[PDB]
RNA sequence: AUAUACCGCCAUCUUCAGCAAACCCUGAUGAAGGCUACAAAGUAAGCGCAAGUACCCACGUAAAGACGUUAGGUCAAGGUGUAGCCC
C-alpha cells in the first residue's frame, strides 16, 4: 500500500545500504559476452528461478510510479536514460514494469 | 639416510621439546634415559619384565590422561617402589587430576603388586626447546 | 594385541600419506582425499559405553553437600546420551559443511579479479585498510632443475589501490600460491603510483601508447559512460578510482605488459593546470549540455600571455583509422556497443 | 583511614588498584557489579594521596553510574 | 563466566635463606621446581 | 577457496 | 595551544628567510677557484647531463663554470643547514679512499654520520631487517663522490631516491646528476677541492645546530617571563 | 592385492657441502639473476658440515651426515589407507 516506506526502513538499509538494489547482482551465463536479452521472467507460475533478478529476489520491492526512490535507481542520473535490462540484470518482465512506472 | 627417532627439519614452525630434538646418538651424551632400573646392569635379572611394564605404563598413562601429558614419562624404580613422574598441562580441573591420580595409583598398585606413586608437574604450555 | 596399538598421530600420518613420492612431485592427485579428523574432540574424560557416573570425573563430586557414590545410567538414559553424541557429531559436520561462498572472478575457475583484501600491516604499526587488492594473473611456472627435474612454482600479479588515485602493482613468486599472494600484495603497496583524475571520475585526455608489443588506446569519457575496457583494465580502474573510460587493447594481450603499460600511460597524463602553466593560457571547457557557456577549468598561476595561440589552419596530428572509421559510420562490428552488465 | 608517609601511601595505592581489579572482574559479573560506597570512596582517596590523580578523576564517573554517594573527605581532597 | 584457574606462586618465594631444608625434602622425591 | 575457507583471559586463585 | 607557537617561531620562521644561516659568506668564486673546483675530467669522460654545468674544454680538459657552482653550492649548503637545524640525520657517503679518513673525521666533528666503506646491498632499502624495525634512516645524504671505484654511480644514489631521501652531491664532469636532488658541479678529485667541501658542509652543519640551540634557549627564557 | 596410498626403519650419491624460510635489489616489474676485499646488491634465521662428545690424546677410528635423487627396499617386523575373502 505504501511501497516508498520500505526504502526508508532499517531492513532496507541493512540489505542494500546506499547502493542500488542491483549493485551486487550478477548474471550467470556462458562466455564473456552475456546474452543481449535478460531472462523473460524470474517468477514462473508462482515459482522463483534459482538466481532471481534484483526486483524478483526481494518481494518487498514494489515497482510503482509512486515509489520514485526505487525508480531512480534504474535511470542514469547524468543522462536521464533508462538502463537497458542487461545493465542491471532485471528480467524482461520487470524491466517493462519499471519502464512504464518511470514514464 | 637415518630415520630412527629423528624429527626432520621443516619451515621453522614445528615446536619440538628437548627430548624430541635429540636423535638416538645423543642418548647418554645430551639426553638421559626415560626409565631407570637395575635390570639392564651387568649381572642383573628381569630386564624383560621391567621393559614390558614400562611399555604398558606409558600407554596406560597416555590414555588415562588424554591430551594432558606435555612430555614423555619418567619412570623410576627404587626397591619395590615405582615412581611415575609426568609433566602435564593446566587445562583439566584440579578435581579431575586428583581423581585420576588416585585412580591410576590404586589400579597400578594392584596390577603390578607394588606401591606405585604418581608425581605430576603442571606447565601452562608445552615447553619448546626449538622450532624446527 | 594391546601392545600393537599406536597413537592417533601415528595412525593419521600413515593413513593420510602426505609424505612420499606421491606427494613429492604431486605424482598422486586427490579428487578423493583422506581428511584428518580429531577423534578426541567431543570426547569427555570418564564417559564410556557402560554409562557409569564417576564422582569427580564426569559428574559433580558433591551433590546436596554430600559426596556422590558410584552410579550407572539406565539403559534408556544411556541410549539418549549415545544418540545425542551422534546428533552433536552430525551438527559439527554440518557446521563445517556450512561455509560462506566467496564471489568469483572474471570466470568461475579464474583467479583474475578476485579480491585478496588489504595489504598486511607493516612492522611499525603501519596499516593499509584503505587499500584493496585484486589479482590480475596466477600462473604455474615450471622450472627444470639439475637434480629434481620439473618443479612447480607460482607467479602472481596483483594490483592494489585505495580508489582515490593511488594504485600500484607487483609480481609475487613462491612455491605456494598463498605465499605469492602475500609477497605481491605487500610489495605493491610500496610501489604506488599516483594517477590524476579529471573531476575524480575519468582521465584528463585521450591516452594512446605502446608498451613493448601491447598497444593501449584510452579515451576520456563523460559521467555515466562507465568502464568499457579490458576486464583487467576494469579491475585496475576501480582500484585507481576511474569510473568512466573507454579503452582498447591491441597487439599482444600480455597481462604484465598491459598492467605496466597501463600504469605508465596513466602516470604520464598532463592535467589541465599543467597545460595552463606550460602555455600560460586559460583552459576553457566547452560542453554541449551547457551550450556556448565557456567554463574556465584552469588558469596559469604565472603571468598570462597576451599573444593568441597560433591557429594552424590544418593540424599535423596523426589519426587512428579505427576512430575515424567509427565517426564515418564505416566501422561494422557485431561485437561493438553490445549490452553488458554495469561495470 | 588516615594519611601516611609517601612511601606507605604509594604501597596502599598498588593494593587498592589490585582490589579495584577484583571488584571489576568478580565472578558475579553476570549479576550487576555491587560496588559498595565505602569501597569507592576509599579507593579514590588512596589514588589522590598517592599522586595518581588521573586514576582518581576517571573513577568519579562510577559514583554516578552506580548512584553511590560521594564522601565529604573525597570531595575536599 | 568462571575464571580459569591461576597457578599459585612457587612456594620457593616464601622460603627463608636460613630455613631447615631437610624438612622440605625429607625423603627421596622427584625434582620439584616449585619446591627447590 | 571459492567454496570458502573455514578452519574455525582473567585468572583466579581458587576459581568457581 | 603552545605547540603551534613553538613550530611557528622555531620550525617555520627559518623557512621565511632567503639565507637564514648566511651560508653565502662561507665561499666565493675566488675561494672555489683557488681550491681547483673548476677542474673537470677530460672531454672523453664527459657525461652528457653534465654539459649544462660545463664552461668549456681547455685543451680537451673540461672546465666547470664556477658561476653555476656558486649558485648550486648556495642551494646545497642552505638545504643542508636547514636539515641540520631541524635535527635531521645527515649521512656522508664517498667511496674515494684517498679521503675516507678525512670524511669520517668531518662527520664525527660535526655530529653527523659517514659511510665511506663498501656499501652492502640493501642498507637503505632493507634497513629494518639489517638494523631493526625501529631504525631511523637518514634525512639527508651528502655525496662528496657520486661514483664508486668502478666508475659507476654509487648504489646509494638510486637507493636514496627509492627511500625518498634528498641527496646533496658533488658531481664532476663524468658523473650523472639526474637523481641527485641538490647537485653541485665541482672537482671531486683534487685534495684542495674535497677539503674545501668538508669545511663548508662541516661549518654549515655546525652553525645550524648552534642556531637551533640559541633560538630554543631564547624561546624558553621568554616563555617563563 | 597394492611399497605406484603410506607410517615405521633403511639403501644410494655421502670417500658430498650444501639446503633454505622471511626480506631486499637487477632485468622496462619477461622466463630469469643477484660475485669482485684496493670489493661492483645482497642480508639471511633455521638445518647440514663444523664444533662438541664416545674410544687410548688435540691424532685416528667411530658416530654424525641436511635438502634432494633412484614412485630405490620392505604391506611377510608391527601398524595402516584403498580394494578383496567371510562354510
Ligand atoms: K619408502
Ligand atoms: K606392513
Ligand atoms: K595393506
Ligand atoms: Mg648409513
Ligand atoms: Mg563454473
Ligand atoms: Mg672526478
Ligand atoms: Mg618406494
Ligand atoms: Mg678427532
Ligand atoms: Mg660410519
Ligand atoms: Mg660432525
Ligand atoms: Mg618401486
Ligand atoms: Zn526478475
Amino acid at each position: 500500500d505504501e511501497p516508498w516506506k520500505y526504502l526508508e526502513s532499517e531492513e532496507y538499509q541493512e540489505r542494500y545500504g546506499s547502493r542500488p538494489v542491483w549493485a551486487d547482482y550478477r548474471r550467470n551465463h556462458k562466455g564473456g559476452v552475456p546474452p543481449q536479452r535478460t531472462r523473460k521472467t524470474c517468477i514462473r507460475r508462482n515459482k522463483v528461478v534459482g538466481n532471481p533478478c534484483p526486483i524478483c529476489r526481494d518481494h518487498k520491492l514494489h515497482v510503482d510510479f509512486r515509489n520514485v526512490k526505487l525508480l531512480e535507481q534504474f535511470v542514469c542520473a547524468h543522462t536521464g536514460i533508462i538502463f537497458y535490462a542487461p545493465y542491471t540484470g532485471v528480467c524482461v518482465k520487470q524491466h517493462k514494469r519499471l519502464t512504464q512506472a518511470i514514464q | 639416510k637415518n630415520r630412527a627417532a629423528r624429527v626432520r627439519v621443516s619451515k621453522g614452525d614445528k615446536p619440538v621439546t628437548y627430548e624430541e630434538a635429540h636423535a638416538p646418538h645423543y642418548i647418554a651424551h645430551r639426553k638421559g634415559w626415560l626409565s631407570l632400573h637395575t635390570g639392564n646392569l651387568d649381572g642383573e635379572d628381569h630386564a624383560a619384565e621391567r621393559t614390558v611394564e614400562d611399555v604398558f605404563l606409558r600407554k596406560f598413562m597416555w590414555g588415562t590422561f588424554p591430551g594432558c601429558l606435555a612430555d614423555q614419562l619418567v619412570l623410576k624404580r627404587r626397591g619395590n617402589q615405582l615412581e611415575i613422574c609426568a609433566v602435564v598441562l593446566r587445562q583439566l580441573s584440579p578435581h579431575k587430576y586428583y581423581f585420576l591420580v588416585g585412580y591410576s595409583e590404586t589400579l597400578l598398585s594392584y596390577f603390578y603388586k607394588c606401591p606405585v606413586r604418581l608425581h605430576l608437574q603442571t606447565v601452562p604450555s608445552k615447553v619448546v626447546y626449538k622450532y624446527l | 594385541s594391546f601392545f600393537t596399538k599406536l597413537t592417533a598421530d601415528e595412525l593419521w600420518k600413515g593413513a593420510l600419506a602426505e609424505t612420499g613420492a606421491g606427494a613429492k612431485k604431486g605424482r598422486g592427485k586427490r579428487t578423493k582425499k583422506k581428511k584428518r579428523k580429531d577423534l578426541n574432540r567431543g570426547q569427555i574424560i570418564g564417559e564410556g559405553r557402560y554409562g557409569f557416573l564417576w564422582p569427580g570425573l564426569n559428574v559433580p563430586l558433591m551433590k546436596n553437600g554430600a559426596v556422590q557414590t558410584i552410579a550407572q545410567r539406565s539403559k534408556e538414559e544411556q541410549e539418549k546420551v549415545e544418540a545425542d553424541m551422534i546428533q552433536q557429531r552430525e551438527e559439527w559436520d554440518r557446521k563445517k559443511k556450512m561455509k560462506v561462498k566467496r564471489e568469483r572472478g572474471w570466470s568461475g575457475n579464474s583467479w583474475g579479479g578476485i579480491s585478496l583484501g588489504p595489504p598486511d600491516p607493516g612492522p611499525c604499526g603501519e596499516t593499509y585498510e584503505d587499500f584493496d587488492t585484486r589479482i590480475l594473473e596466477v600462473r604455474n611456472v615450471f622450472t627444470m632443475t639439475a637434480k629434481e627435474g620439473r618443479k612447480k612454482s607460482i607467479r602472481v600479479l596483483v594490483a592494489v589501490g585505495n580508489g582515490k588515485g593511488a594504485a600500484g602493482f607487483s609480481i609475487g613468486k613462491a612455491t605456494d600460491r598463498m605465499d605469492a599472494f602475500r609477497k605481491a600484495k605487500n610489495r605493491a603497496v610500496h610501489h604506488l603510483h599516483y594517477i590524476e583524475r579529471y573531476e575524480d571520475h575519468t582521465i584528463f585526455h585521450d591516452i594512446s601508447l605502446r608498451f613493448k608489443r601491447t598497444h593501449i588506446k584510452m579515451k576520456k569519457q563523460p559521467k555515466g559512460y562507465g568502464l568499457r575496457c579490458h576486464r583487467a583494465i576494469i579491475t585496475i580502474c576501480r582500484l585507481i578510482g576511474i569510473k568512466d573510460m573507454y579503452a582498447k587493447v591491441s597487439g599482444s594481450i600480455n597481462m604484465l605488459s598491459l598492467t605496466q603499460g597501463l600504469f605508465r600511460g596513466l602516470s604520464r597524463q598532463e592535467t589541465h593546470q599543467q597545460l595552463a602553466d606550460k602555455k600560460g593560457l586559460h583552459v576553457v571547457e566547452i560542453r554541449e549540455e551547457c551550450g556556448p557557456l565557456p567554463i574556465v577549468v584552469a588558469s596559469p598561476r604565472g603571468p598570462l600571455r597576451k599573444d593568441p595561440e597560433p591557429e594552424d589552419e590544418v593540424p599535423d596530428v596523426k589519426l587512428d583509422w579505427e576512430d575515424v572509421k567509427t565517426a564515418q559510420g564505416m566501422k561494422r562490428s557485431v561485437w561493438s556497443n553490445l549490452k553488458r552488465a554495469a561495470t | 583511614r588516615d594519611k601516611h608517609p609517601p612511601e606507605l601511601q604509594v604501597a596502599f595505592a598498588d593494593c587498592a588498584a589490585d582490589i579495584k581489579s577484583a571488584y571489576e572482574s568478580q565472578p558475579i559479573r553476570q549479576t550487576a557489579q555491587d560496588w559498595p560506597a565505602t569501597s569507592l570512596n576509599c579507593i579514590a582517596i588512596l589514588f589522590l594521596r598517592a599522586g595518581r590523580t588521573q586514576e582518581a578523576w576517571k573513577m568519579l564517573g562510577l559514583f554516578r553510574k552506580h548512584n553511590k554517594i560521594p564522601r565529604s573527605e573525597l570531595l575536599n581532597e | 563466566r568462571p575464571p580459569r584457574r591461576k597457578a599459585l606462586p612457587p612456594r620457593t618465594e616464601k622460603m627463608a635463606v636460613d630455613q631447615d631444608w631437610p624438612s622440605v625434602y625429607p625423603v627421596a622425591a622427584p625434582f620439584k621446581p616449585s619446591a627447590v | 577457496y571459492l567454496s570458502g575457507e573455514e578452519v574455525e583471559e582473567y585468572e583466579c586463585y581458587a576459581p568457581d | 595551544e603552545d605547540s603551534t607557537d613553538f613550530n611557528d617561531k622555531i620550525l617555520n620562521e627559518p623557512l621565511k628567510h632567503s639565507d637564514f644561516f648566511n651560508v653565502k659568506e662561507l665561499f666565493s668564486v675566488r675561494s672555489l677557484f683557488d681550491a681547483r673546483v673548476h677542474l673537470g675530467h677530460k672531454a672523453g669522460c664527459r657525461h652528457r647531463f653534465m654539459e649544462p654545468y660545463i664552461f668549456g674544454s681547455r685543451l680537451d680538459h673540461d672546465i666547470i663554470d664556477l658561476e653555476q657552482t656558486a649558485t648550486h653550492l648556495q642551494l646545497a649548503l642552505n638545504f643542508t643547514a636547514h636539515m641540520a637545524y631541524r635535527k635531521g640525520i645527515i649521512l656522508f657517503i664517498s667511496r674515494n679512499r684517498q679521503f675516507s679518513y678525512l670524511i669520517e673525521n668531518m662527520a664525527r666533528d660535526c655530529g653527523e654520520y659517514a659511510h665511506t666503506r663498501y656499501f652492502r646491498g640493501g642498507m637503505l632499502t632493507n634497513a629494518r631487517l639489517l638494523f631493526g624495525p625501529t631504525v631511523r634512516l637518514p634525512d639527508l645524504i651528502i655525496f662528496l663522490h657520486t661514483l664508486n671505484n668502478i666508475f659507476e654511480p654509487h648504489v646509494a644514489v638510486r637507493d636514496a631516491a627509492k627511500m625518498n631521501i634528498p641527496t646533496v652531491g658533488i658531481v664532476d664532469t663524468n658523473c650523472n646528476p639526474c637523481l641527485i636532488t641538490y647537485p653541485v658541479p665541482g672537482n671531486d678529485d683534487s685534495p684542495l677541492a674535497v677539503h674545501l667541501y668538508c669545511r663548508l658542509f662541516q661549518t654549515a652543519i655546525t652553525r645550524a645546530k648552534e642556531k637551533r640551540q640559541q633560538v630554543e634557549a631564547l624561546y624558553r627564557l621568554q616563555g617563563q617571563k
